[PDB]
C-alpha cells in the first residue's frame, strides 16, 4: 500500500468488468488504467462468491503499478446472503426485516476478521450489527 | 406568376432555381406554366423507364 | 528536358496552435525567397540549386481544423510552429493527431524566443511527453528573451548571426559562446546517436569511433524523418529576424519531395472497387485532387487542386470520377515567386487554381477520361453546433438561400437545412466562431441581412387524464338538406413512444349506431385534428381514442358530417383531458481533461443537464448527461472556454419527455399571447 492520495475503495465486483462507469465508481482527479486491475483479480476472483461486493482499493505506488487491498466480503452483503433478505435500508423500527441468531455471524465473523480490523473475530461481532439496522435488521438470539 | 410542378414528387427546398413552361393544367384556376423536372434544379425523377424525355430522366443502366 | 526536378518540389503546411506566428514567419520566408503561395529558395547561403516551395498556411483554430486536416491530406510535409513560451498547446496536440493519421513527415520550429519565459529545451521535453514524439534538437538558441542573439548549427557546430540591420538578409557563422560549447557537444553527440541510428552501417561507424561526415548525417536524419521515426527541431524569432532563414535550409534538407512520398491510393471506377495507385510522374494519367473551393468576386469559383499523376493543360476537358461529370478545366495560374504566371502545363506535384468549375466539390478527383480513378475520400465530420437564423426581408429571404449555398460548397463541415416543424433556416458548423465567420461573410460579402436565433425547440401536446363519454353532435339541418352525425370517443394517454404511430384508434361501436362506412370519416376528422392541438396548436401525441357510440340519420348523415362531429367531440374531450405541452430530451456525451472535468458539469447543472454517469477514458473522463435541446445552444463555445479548448461532445435526441411544469406553462401563456 502507499499515502491516502491514491486512496479509493471500491470494486462492487469483477464480472460487470470496466471499474469506470457507474458500476466501478471513482476514478476522478486521481488518473490510473482500468484493464490493468481485474488480470489480477482474475486470479483471485473464484473464491469469492457472487452477491458479495469486497471491498478493495486502487492503491497506486510511485511507479505506476498498481494492484488491489484483499478485504473479505463483509458485514452487509453477508446478511444479503446468510440471511437471504437484501438490502432495503432506512426502516429498523418500522416494520420487521429479519431478525438474524447470536451464532449465524460467529461462524462467518472468522471470514469478516480477515475484512474488519480491529483486533479479535468476537469483537467485530457487534459492528455486523451496525450496518444489519441500517439496513433495516433486528438481531437477537 | 404561379407555376405547377410536374411528376408526383420533387426535390424541392422553396430557394431553389426552377426553370418554367407553357402549359395550363385545367384543374387549378391561376396556374398556367408548367415547371421541367429535367432541368437545373429538378432531376431525374423516380422510377421511370418510359417517356424518359420528359421528366428528364436519363436512359437506365443497362 | 531536365528543367527543375519534381524531386525540388517541397509542398509543406505551415501549423501551429491559434496565436503562434506562422504567416509572419511565411511572410518571413516570402521576404527571404524574394517574393496557397509558391516560392523559390536557394539556401541562405545560396548553396542550393533552385527549390520551388508551394506553402499552404493552415488554420490556427480548432472550428476552421477541417482545413488543415483538407491540407495535411494534400500536403507532403509541414513545419509545426511552437511558441517558446506556451509549449505543447492543446490545439497542437489535435493537429499532431491529425499529422499522424496521414503520416506527414514534419519538423518543429520553437518561435517566440524573444518573449519573456522563452524556452527551447522545455518545448523539446513537452513535444516528446505530451506528443509522445521523439524530438531531436537540430539547433539550440543562443540567448533567451531579450538576450536572444542567435543560434548553434549543432550539423556544423558554428553559431548563425544574422544581421539586424537588413533583417537577417546576411548571416554570419561564429564559434560556439564559450558558455554554450558543453551543452552543444552534449546535444551534438544526441543528434549524430539518432544519426547513427538510420542504418547498421552507420551505427558500426559510430560505435567503432569513426566521424560520420555532414552529408551522412544529413541523409540519415533525412531518412529518418520521412519514416516519420523523429522530428527534428529549430528554434529562431522574427521582428530581429533569426531562425525562418535556416528553418528553410531545414525544409530543403530533410522534408519530403513529391517522389520521396508513397503513391497515392485511390479506386478504379469499375464497380468492383479495384485498388489502384498513381505515382509523381508527368508520364502517368491525370490526377488531381480538389482540396479548396474558395468564392472570388471578380472570378467567381476557384477550384484549388493538387495534382499527383500526369499533366493537365488551362482549358481540358476531364473527369470528375466522384462526380461522374465532365469538366472542362478553366484559366489555371499560378503563384511564381511574386507574379502569377498563368500556367497551360499543370504537371505532377504542382498546386493551382482553376476558375469556373461547376459540378466539383472540396475532396472531388479530376482525372484523365481514359483513365478513369477515384482518389480516397475525404471524411467530414458532423457539425457540433447549430442556430436558427431568419431573414429580415423578402430580398433577403431568397438571397440567404443563395448565400448560405455557397458557404456551405466551399466548406462541407458548414450544414444547412430547413426545419421541418419551424420552417426555420437552421445553420450548423464546427464550433460558434466558425458560424460566427460565416455568419459574418453572408451579411457582407453576400450583404444579407439576417438575424441569428435559437433553432425552435419541437414542442407537442398530450392529454395526462382519461375522459368518458365525450359527445360531438354535428347536426346542422339548415340550409336546403340537414347534415347529421353523432360520436361519442373515450380519450386516453399512451405511454410516451408506446406507439411508432402517436396515435391509437380503437373502433368499439356495436348495433350499427353507425354505419362502417362512416368509421374511417369519423378517425379522419380525429387525425386532423391531431395536427393542431387545442392547447397551443401543436401537433398532437401519445393518444388513444376509442369510439364506442353513436348515431346517424338515413338521409341526413354525411361522412364530413361525423367528421364535423369528430373534431367537436375531440375540442371538448381534450380541454377536460388536462392537456400538457411536451419536450424533446439530448443524449449528451463530453470529452474533457480530468483537470477540466468539474467546470464542465458545474454549467450542465445549471443547463438543466441531468448526468447520468461517466466513463473515465484516456484523455479524461466522458460524462454522459440528458440535457434539453432549448439549453444545448451555444455549449460549443462555452465548452471551449471552461476547458481552455481541450473537450469535445455530441449529441443526439433521447426521447420526448414531459417539459418541466414551469417550463411547459410559461410557453402556454406566451402562445396564448
Ligand atoms: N516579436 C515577435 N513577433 C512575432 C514573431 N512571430 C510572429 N510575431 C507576431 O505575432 C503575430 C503572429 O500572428 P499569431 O496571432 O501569433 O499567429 P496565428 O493566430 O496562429 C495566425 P492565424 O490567424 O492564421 O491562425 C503577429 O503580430 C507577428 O508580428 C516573432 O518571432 N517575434
Amino acid at each position: 500500500a502507499k499515502k491516502v492520495q491514491a486512496y479509493v475503495k471500491l470494486q462492487v465486483a469483477a464480472g460487470m468488468a470496466n471499474p469506470s462507469p457507474p458500476v466501478g465508481p471513482a476514478l476522478g482527479q486521481q488518473g490510473v488504467n482500468i484493464m490493468e486491475f481485474c488480470k489480477a483479480f482474475n486470479a483471485k476472483t473464484d473464491s469469492i462468491e457472487k452477491g458479495l461486493p469486497i471491498p478493495v482499493v486502487i492503491t497506486v505506488y510511485a511507479d505506476r503499478s498498481f494492484t488491489f487491498v484483499t478485504k473479505t466480503p463483509p458485514a452487509a452483503v453477508l446478511l444479503k446472503k446468510a440471511a437471504g433478505i437484501k438490502s432495503g435500508s432506512g426502516k429498523p423500527n418500522k416494520d420487521k426485516v429479519g431478525k438474524i441468531s447470536r451464532a449465524q455471524l460467529q461462524e462467518i465473523a472468522q471470514t469478516k476478521a480477515a475484512d474488519m480490523t480491529g483486533a479479535d473475530i468476537e469483537a467485530m461481532t457487534r459492528s455486523i450489527e451496525g450496518t444489519a439496522r441500517s439496513m433495516g435488521l433486528v438481531v437477537e438470539d | 406568376v404561379t407555376s405547377y410542378i410536374g411528376g408526383e414528387g420533387h426535390n424541392l427546398q422553396e430557394h431553389s432555381v426552377i426553370l418554367i413552361r407553357g402549359g395550363r393544367v385545367k384543374d387549378l384556376p391561376g396556374v398556367r406554366y408548367h415547371t421541367v423536372r429535367g432541368a437545373l434544379d429538378c432531376s431525374g425523377v423516380k422510377d421511370r423507364k418510359q417517356a424518359r424525355s420528359k421528366y428528364g430522366v436519363k436512359r437506365p443502366k443497362a | 528536358a531536365r528543367t527543375t526536378p519534381i524531386a525540388r518540389y517541397r509542398n509543406i503546411g505551415i501549423s501551429a496552435h491559434i496565436d503562434a506566428g506562422k504567416t509572419t514567419t511565411t511572410e518571413r520566408i516570402l521576404f527571404y525567397t524574394g517574393v496557397a503561395t509558391t516560392a523559390f529558395w536557394s539556401g541562405m547561403a545560396k548553396q542550393y540549386e533552385p527549390h520551388r516551395i508551394n506553402i499552404i498556411d493552415t488554420p490556427g483554430h480548432v472550428d476552421f481544423t477541417i482545413e488543415v486536416e483538407r491540407s495535411m491530406r494534400v500536403l507532403d510535409g509541414a513545419v509545426m510552429v511552437y511558441c517558446a513560451v506556451g509549449g505543447v498547446q492543446p490545439q497542437s496536440e489535435t493537429v499532431w493527431r491529425q499529422a499522424n493519421k496521414y503520416k506527414v513527415p514534419r519538423i518543429a520550429f520553437v518561435n517566440k524566443m524573444d518573449r519573456m519565459g522563452a524556452n527551447f529545451l522545455k518545448v523539446v521535453n513537452q513535444i516528446k511527453t505530451r506528443l509522445g514524439a521523439n524530438p531531436v534538437p537540430l539547433q539550440l538558441a543562443i540567448g533567451a528573451e531579450e538576450h536572444f542573439t542567435g543560434v548553434v548549427d549543432l550539423v556544423k557546430m558554428k553559431a548563425i548571426n544574422w544581421n539586424d540591420a537588413d533583417q537577417g538578409v546576411t548571416f554570419e557563422y561564429e564559434d560556439i559562446p564559450a558558455d554554450m560549447v558543453e551543452l552543444a557537444n552534449e546535444w551534438h553527440q544526441n543528434l549524430i546517436e539518432s544519426a547513427a541510428e538510420a542504418s547498421e552501417e552507420l551505427m558500426e561507424k559510430y560505435l567503432g569511433g569513426e566521424e560520420l561526415t555532414e552529408a551522412e548525417i544529413k541523409g540519415a536524419l533525412r531518412q529518418r524523418v520521412l519514416n516519420n521515426e523523429i522530428i527534428l527541431v529549430t528554434c529562431g524569432s522574427a521582428f530581429k529576424n533569426k531562425g525562418v532563414q535556416a528553418m528553410l535550409d531545414a525544409v530543403i534538407d530533410y522534408l519530403p519531395s513529391p517522389v520521396d512520398v508513397p503513391a497515392i491510393n485511390g479506386i478504379l471506377d469499375d464497380g468492383k472497387d479495384t485498388p489502384a495507385e498513381r505515382h509523381a510522374s508527368d508520364d502517368e494519367p491525370f490526377s488531381a485532387l480538389a482540396f479548396k473551393i474558395a468564392t472570388d468576386p471578380f472570378v467567381g469559383n476557384l477550384t484549388f487542386f493538387r495534382v499527383y499523376s500526369g499533366v493537365v493543360n488551362s482549358g481540358d476537358t476531364v473527369l470528375n470520377s466522384v462526380k461522374a461529370a465532365r469538366e472542362r478545366f478553366g484559366r489555371i495560374v499560378q503563384m511564381h515567386a511574386n507574379k502569377r504566371e498563368e500556367i497551360k502545363e499543370v504537371r505532377a506535384g504542382d498546386i493551382a487554381a482553376a476558375i469556373g468549375l461547376k459540378d466539383v466539390t472540396t475532396g472531388d478527383t479530376l482525372c484523365d477520361p481514359d483513365a478513369p480513378i477515384i482518389l480516397e475520400r475525404m471524411e467530414f465530420p458532423e457539425p457540433v453546433i447549430s442556430i436558427a437564423v431568419e431573414p429580415k426581408t423578402k430580398a433577403d429571404q431568397e438571397k440567404m438561400g443563395l448565400a448560405l449555398g455557397r458557404l456551405a460548397k466551399e466548406d462541407p463541415s458548414f450544414r444547412v437545412w430547413t426545419d421541418e416543424e419551424s420552417n426555420q433556416t437552421i445553420i450548423a458548423g464546427m464550433g460558434e466562431l466558425h458560424l460566427d465567420i460565416i455568419v459574418d461573410r453572408m451579411k457582407r460579402e453576400f450583404n444579407v441581412e439576417a438575424n441569428v436565433g435559437k433553432p425552435q425547440v419541437a414542442y407537442r401536446e398530450t392529454i395526462r387524464q382519461k375522459v368518458t363519454d365525450v359527445e360531438g353532435k354535428h347536426a346542422k339541418q339548415s340550409g336546403g338538406r340537414g347534415q347529421y352525425g353523432h360520436v361519442v370517443i373515450d380519450m386516453y394517454p399512451l405511454e410516451p413512444g408506446s406507439n411508432p404511430k402517436g396515435y391509437e384508434f380503437i373502433n368499439d361501436i356495436k348495433g350499427g349506431v353507425i354505419p362502417g362506412e362512416y368509421i374511417p370519416a369519423v378517425d379522419k376528422g380525429i387525425q386532423e385534428q391531431l395536427k393542431a392541438g387545442p392547447l397551443a396548436g401543436y401537433p398532437v401525441v401519445d393518444m388513444g381514442i376509442r369510439l364506442h357510440f353513436g348515431s346517424y340519420h338515413d338521409v341526413d348523415s354525411s361522412e364530413l358530417a361525423f367528421k364535423l362531429a369528430a373534431s367537436i367531440a375531440f375540442k371538448e374531450g381534450f380541454k377536460k383531458a388536462k392537456p400538457v405541452l411536451l419536450e424533446p430530451i439530448m443524449k449528451v456525451e463530453v470529452e474533457t481533461p480530468e483537470e477540466n472535468t468539474g467546470d464542465v458539469i458545474g454549467d450542465l447543472s445549471r443547463r438543466r443537464g441531468m448526468l447520468k454517469g461517466q466513463e473515465s477514458e484516456v484523455t479524461g473522463v466522458k460524462i454522459h448527461a440528458e440535457v434539453p435541446l432549448s439549453e444545448m445552444f451555444g455549449y460549443a463555445t462555452q465548452l471551449r472556454s471552461l476547458t481552455k479548448g481541450r473537450a469535445s461532445y455530441t449529441m443526439e435526441f433521447l426521447k420526448y419527455d414531459e417539459a418541466p411544469s414551469n417550463v411547459a406553462q410559461a410557453v402556454i401563456e406566451a402562445r396564448g399571447k
